């Protein structure tokens, strides 16, 4: 019967296509680990898939995955327990060391580029002419922690330039200086801009940025991870 | 409480963006359209520009003249009355010719000639509509994944009122133009043909189906939840993998013991949807030319 | 045991309940206190399951069937054997679901991540709990409640639907089919996307973002975006489930009879109801 045929066959492929994916879904992090950084004994029954490589654009190269891992920066932690599956307890202070939920990835020390090869994120007042177009302009308002401190002000926004979207607040401490605070971690009010995750004295060691009109994929991640670090490492100070 | 990421705070706007030329005939692209500041507050506020050309007016032209031609036998069918017009809406209905006439081209237009015209243009319309969604992703030196998917839905429908029309031996197998009475021949299919709960591709169909919902609210959700570190320039992540990318990944592992990557989640996609319309037109094309009964069938599995 | 990346989130904390009593890892899989709780929930329901086939006589999957109360029994106990394992295996199966996604959080707060994803998943539970509580109690029987076998959960679909007529009358119901079948045409769309952009012809560098949004202008004169998409796959899925659980919830509570039959309030409207023409008149 040729209904029986169809779906025996197609079975089949199923099959084969969950083993299509599910290597495909290993070309980065595999082969698996020790807790000690050495290759598992048991790797499972999918093996890694031949390598593809991706070409990059503006000259930055091509990436071949899968390849060998490593994550290039130390790990400020150490284990809790004599056996394998317990957690592992930050050396120093997990914010600063950038593990947990502070992690970063060593991304390229470069910034996004668009299509045309130019920096993908721009502070505002470098834009042209981009400028708030609704909601509160937040440029001007006081930056307040979770300990209900003023850290800062507001003096920019980074926007995205080919998606036109807001990224980062760009915020003046009180020596001067400035720090990213990520868009997805602050709530706009019409008299300041709330951040849950930061104290007010934690501003100070966000990552700051090398070249104060771009910032590198690396200095995001940095960025990134040491402010959503905060909701574990600042609460303490929270309270809220 | 903490910002979520479902409605932006604060909007931005630069110049318009007239995108990337590539091969991209610049002739054929209009210019911007107006700038929806509610569109924003969830997605991008720009409208347009949109690419022309001749396929695109082809296939454009090709649906209203479907879309009019059912109109019209509606308007008739209410006696010229815009008030009955309204009120009996749904309850329209343009009926492909009868079993007498079966594949032939000779039904008269009030009993079938009419729903022929009106397949003709919709035939002509979609197929030059995927044409269209190869040369756009040519033009711009990308791969052929939409035309490959948009395929899958293609098949489906030309099951529907094409192949196995013509495999019954007449047209009078096809689907009406209505709202309701598209309806009442879809359950009257199942009906007729022993309740296609009985056929295995309506359930792995479904499976995909429901498939589909489970994965984007968890695809959707991951983004979204990485979204604090850039996770949904899903691209450079792919390329130069973040802590999105790894939290995302790690969520997974820690909850069902497995994930995948930033490129791979996007081939779970792309087939967890295809295979809906394939299976699907698997299900329909197999009914009335193979098995007539599918409760039969399945106690027999064959 | 881990991914290459894996160790530097490893870290303490993120527990609801029991501090760093549970705070630890199977293999891939984190525990804490809601990994046991959904174990010792999955496991009593897995046993009763076989139980209950036992006391049916059947160790074939495509026969194991735990059917509710019947109708009878109202909203009270029952005899085991009688839809009681039913009623238990639902207790045991809502304990499961809530006690993983509140895991979900678990792993939610160690990684520092938002709490989208559980929070979807309260959709899809809410959606169970539509069928096999919320339905039932407003209806005044655990009876009304689906079956927990793999073919005979498709015969109460069935019957269930055609109790009102043809089922696609329902209005919510047709809401949340359109949402699913948006969802399944965004889901191959933004799949499709993303890989034209990573995957280009032959030779070719890889595409950007900005490629993604110019390839949607081109084709119809709009793109929502990267971040736009992942909301709209967000809300089509959420919404199939929400109008789902609607659709389902108004049947048999406030509207019992055929579904067609709703749709005649438009039809009988005072200013047309009578004029002659058309399909009904
Ligand atoms: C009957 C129904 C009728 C069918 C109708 C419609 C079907 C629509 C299918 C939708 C396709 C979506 C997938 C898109 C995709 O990934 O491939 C794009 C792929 C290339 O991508 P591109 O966008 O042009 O460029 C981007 C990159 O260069 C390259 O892009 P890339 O990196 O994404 O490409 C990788 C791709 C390579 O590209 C392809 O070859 C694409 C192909 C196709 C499909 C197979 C379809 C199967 C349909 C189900 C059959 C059910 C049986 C019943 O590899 C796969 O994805 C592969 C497949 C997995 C199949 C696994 C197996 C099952 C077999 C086994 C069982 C064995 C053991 C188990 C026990 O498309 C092709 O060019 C293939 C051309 C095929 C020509 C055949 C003509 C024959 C004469
Ligand atoms: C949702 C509206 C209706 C419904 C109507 C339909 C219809 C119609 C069909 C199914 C079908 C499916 N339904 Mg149902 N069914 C519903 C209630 C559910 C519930 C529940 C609420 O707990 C569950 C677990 C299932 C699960 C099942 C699967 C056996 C089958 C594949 C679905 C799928 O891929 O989903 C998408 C999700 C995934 C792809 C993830 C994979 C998870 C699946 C495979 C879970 C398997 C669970 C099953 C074996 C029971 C395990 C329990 C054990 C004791 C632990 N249904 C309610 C009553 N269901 C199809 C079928 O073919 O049935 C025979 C089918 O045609
Ligand atoms: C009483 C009804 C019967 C029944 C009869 C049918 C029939 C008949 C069919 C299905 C099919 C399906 N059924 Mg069923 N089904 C029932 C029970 C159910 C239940 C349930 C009980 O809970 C569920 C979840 C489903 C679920 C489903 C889907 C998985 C599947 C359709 C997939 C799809 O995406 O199509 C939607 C996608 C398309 C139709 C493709 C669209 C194609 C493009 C080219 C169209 C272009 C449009 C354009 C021109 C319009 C322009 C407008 C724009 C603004 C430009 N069925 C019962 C048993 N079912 C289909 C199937 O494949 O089954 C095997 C099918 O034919
Ligand atoms: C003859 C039958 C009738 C009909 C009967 C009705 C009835 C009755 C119902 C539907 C419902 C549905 N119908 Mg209908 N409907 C039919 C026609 C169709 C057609 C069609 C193309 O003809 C379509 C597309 C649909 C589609 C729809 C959907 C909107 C909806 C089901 C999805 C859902 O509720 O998910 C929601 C998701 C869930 C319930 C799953 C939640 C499970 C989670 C919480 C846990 C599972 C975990 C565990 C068991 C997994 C095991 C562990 C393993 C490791 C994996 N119907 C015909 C006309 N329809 C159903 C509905 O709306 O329900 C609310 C419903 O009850
Ligand atoms: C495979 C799984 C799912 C899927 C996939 C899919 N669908 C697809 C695609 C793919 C990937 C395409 O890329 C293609 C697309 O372009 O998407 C945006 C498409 C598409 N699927 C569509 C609809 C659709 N898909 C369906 C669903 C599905 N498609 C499955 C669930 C359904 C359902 C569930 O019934 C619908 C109805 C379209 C949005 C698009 C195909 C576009 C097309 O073929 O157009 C032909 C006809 C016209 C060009 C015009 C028709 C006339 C209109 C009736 C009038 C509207 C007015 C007009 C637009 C204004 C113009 C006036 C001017 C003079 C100002
Ligand atoms: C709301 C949008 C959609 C959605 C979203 C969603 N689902 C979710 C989540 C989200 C975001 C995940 O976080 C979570 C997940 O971990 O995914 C992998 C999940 C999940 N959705 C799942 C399944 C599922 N979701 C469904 C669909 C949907 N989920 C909606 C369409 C369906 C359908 C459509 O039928 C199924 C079957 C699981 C893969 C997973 C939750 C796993 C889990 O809760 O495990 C804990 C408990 C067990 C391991 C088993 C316990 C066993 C019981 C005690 C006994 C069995 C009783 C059962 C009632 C019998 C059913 C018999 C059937 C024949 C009917
Ligand atoms: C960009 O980002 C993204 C990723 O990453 C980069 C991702 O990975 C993912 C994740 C997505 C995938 C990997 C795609 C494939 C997934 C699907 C098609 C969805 C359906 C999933 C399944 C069929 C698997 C279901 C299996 C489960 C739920 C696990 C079963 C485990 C048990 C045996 C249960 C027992 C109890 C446990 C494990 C609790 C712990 C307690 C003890 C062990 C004690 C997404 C969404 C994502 O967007
Ligand atoms: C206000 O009034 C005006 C007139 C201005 C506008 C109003 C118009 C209105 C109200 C129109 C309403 C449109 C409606 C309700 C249509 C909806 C139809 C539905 C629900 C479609 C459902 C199924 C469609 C399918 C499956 C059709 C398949 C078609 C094909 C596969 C084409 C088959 C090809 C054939 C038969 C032609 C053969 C020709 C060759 C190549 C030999
Ligand atoms: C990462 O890219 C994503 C976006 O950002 C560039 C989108 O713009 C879109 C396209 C968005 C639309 C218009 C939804 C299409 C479905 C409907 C409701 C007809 C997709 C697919 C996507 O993957
Ligand atoms: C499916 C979404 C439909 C998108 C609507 C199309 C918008 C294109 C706008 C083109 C008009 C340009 N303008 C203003 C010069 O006329
Ligand atoms: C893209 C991978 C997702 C695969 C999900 C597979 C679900 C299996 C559903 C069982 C269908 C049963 N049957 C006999 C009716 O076909
Ligand atoms: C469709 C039924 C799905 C049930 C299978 C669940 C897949 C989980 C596989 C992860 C196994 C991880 N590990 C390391 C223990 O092998
Ligand atoms: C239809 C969905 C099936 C998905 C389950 C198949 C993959 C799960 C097992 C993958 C193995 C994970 N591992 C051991 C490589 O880490
Ligand atoms: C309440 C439903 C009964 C539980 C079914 C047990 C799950 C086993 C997997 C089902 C697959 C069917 N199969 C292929 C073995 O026949
Ligand atoms: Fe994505």
């Amino acid at each position: 019967d040729l209904a029986s045929l169809a779906i025996y066959s197609f079975w089949i492929f199923l099959a084969g296509l969950i083993y299509y994916l599910q290597t495909e879904n290993m070309r980065e992090g595999y082969p698996l680990e020790n807790e000690d950084g050495t290759p598992a004994a048991n790797q499972g029954p999918f093996p890694l898939p031949k390598p593809k490589t991706f070409i990059l654009p503006h000259g930055r190269g091509t990436l071949t995955v899968p390849g060998p891992e490593s994550e290039d920066r130390p790990i400020a932690l150490a284990r809790t327990a004599v056996s394998e599956g317990f957690p592992h307890a930050p050396t120093g202070d997990p914010m600063k060391d950038g593990v947990g939920p502070a992690s970063w990835v060593a991304r390229r020390d470069l910034p996004e580029l668009d299509g045309h090869g130019h920096n993908k994120i721009k502070p505002m007042k470098a834009a042209a002419g981009f400028h708030v177009s609704a909601g509160k302009n937040p440029i001007g308002l006081p930056v307040r922690g979770c300990d209900l401190e003023i850290a800062g002000k507001v003096v920019d926004i980074w926007v995205d330039i080919p998606e036109q979207m807001a990224r980062f607040l760009e915020v003046e401490l009180k020596d001067g200086s400035t720090r990213l605070l990520p868009m997805q971690m602050v709530k706009v009010q019409s008299n300041r801009v709330h951040v849950n995750a930061l104290s007010s004295d934690l501003f100070a060691g966000i990552p700051t940025i090398k070249s104060p009109t771009e910032v590198t994929l690396l200095e995001e991640d940095k960025i990134c991870g040491y402010v959503a670090g905060g909701l574990m490492y600042a609460a303490p100070k929270r309270k809220s | 409480a903490e910002y979520q990421n479902i409605f932006s705070q604060v909007q931005v706007r630069g110049p318009a963006d007239l995108g990337m030329t590539e091969d991209v005939n610049l002739a054929n692209r209009s210019g911007v359209g107006p700038f929806s500041t509610l569109l924003g507050w969830f997605g991008n506020a720009q409208l347009g520009p949109i690419y022309l050309g001749s396929l695109g007016v082809l296939s454009l032209f090709s649906g209203l003249m479907w879309f009019f031609t059912i109109g019209i036998w509606f308007w008739y069918q209410a006696g010229w009355n815009p008030a009955v017009f309204l009120r009996d809406l749904f309850f329209f209905s343009l009926e492909p010719p009868a079993p007498e006439y079966g594949l032939s081209f000779a039904a008269p237009l009030k009993e079938g000639g009419l729903w022929l015209i009106a397949s003709f243009f919709m035939f002509v319309a979609v197929w030059s509509w995927w044409g269209r969604t190869y040369l756009r992703a040519q033009a711009l030196g990308m791969g052929k994944h939409t035309a490959w998917a948009f395929l899958s839905a293609i098949w489906l429908w030309m099951v529907l009122g094409f192949i196995r029309p013509i495999l019954m031996g007449s047209w009078s197998e096809a689907v009406p133009y209505g709202i309701f009475s598209h309806l009442d021949w879809t359950n009257n299919f199942s009906l007729v043909h022993g309740n296609l709960f009985y056929n295995p591709f309506h359930g792995l169909s479904i499976a995909f189906l429901y498939g589909s919902a489970l994965l984007f609210a968890m695809h959707g959700a991951t983004i979204l939840a990485v979204s604090r570190f850039g996770g949904e320039r899903e691209l450079e992540q792919i390329a130069d993998r973040g802590t999105a990318a790894e939290r995302a990944a790690l969520f997974w592992r820690w909850t069902m013991g497995f994930n995948a990557t930033m490129e791979g989640i996007h081939r779970w996609a792309i087939w967890m949807a295809v295979l809906v319309t394939l299976t699907g037109g698997i299900g329909i094309l197999l009914s009335g030319t193979v098995v007539d009964n599918w409760y039969v069938w399945g106690q027999n599995h064959g | 045991a881990l991914l290459s990346f894996e160790r530097k989130y490893r870290v303490p904390g993120g527990t609801l309940v029991g501090g760093n009593l549970f705070d630890f890892w199977v293999g891939p899989f984190y525990v804490g206190f809601f990994g046991v709780a959904t174990f010792f929930f999955a496991a009593l329901g897995i046993i009763l399951i076989a139980w209950s086939a036992v006391l049916q006589g059947t160790w074939n999957p495509q026969l194991i069937s735990v059917y509710p109360p019947a109708l009878e029994y109202g909203l009270g106990g029952a005899p085991l054997a009688k839809g009681g394992l039913w009623q238990i295996i639902t207790i045991c199966a809502t304990g499961a679901f809530v006690s993983w996604a509140l895991r979900e959080v678990e792993i939610c707060r160690k990684l520092g991540i938002g709490y989208h994803i559980p929070f979807a998943f309260a959709f899809a539970i809410l959606a169970y709990l539509t069928l096999v509580l919320f339905r039932p109690v407003m209806m005044g029987a655990w009876g009304y409640a689906f079956p927990y076998g793999i073919w005979t959960h498709l015969d109460w679909v069935s019957n269930t639907g055609y109790t009102y007529g043809n089922f696609h009358y329902n209005p919510a119901h047709m809401i949340a089919i359109s949402f699913f079948f948006t969802n399944a045409l965004a889901l191959a769309l933004h799949g499709a996307l993303v890989l034209s952009a990573a995957n280009p012809e032959k030779g070719k560098e890889m595409r950007t973002p900005d490629h993604e949004d110019t390839f949607f202008r081109d084709l119809v004169g709009y793109s929502i975006g990267t971040l736009g998409i992942h909301r709209l796959g967000l809300l089509l899925s959420l919404s199939a489930v929400f109008f789902s659980a609607l659709c389902m919830i108004i049947t048999g509570t406030i509207w019992f009879d055929q579904w067609v039959d709703w749709w005649q309030w438009w039809v009988k409207l005072p200013w047309w109801a009578n004029i002659p023409g058309g399909i009904n008149g």
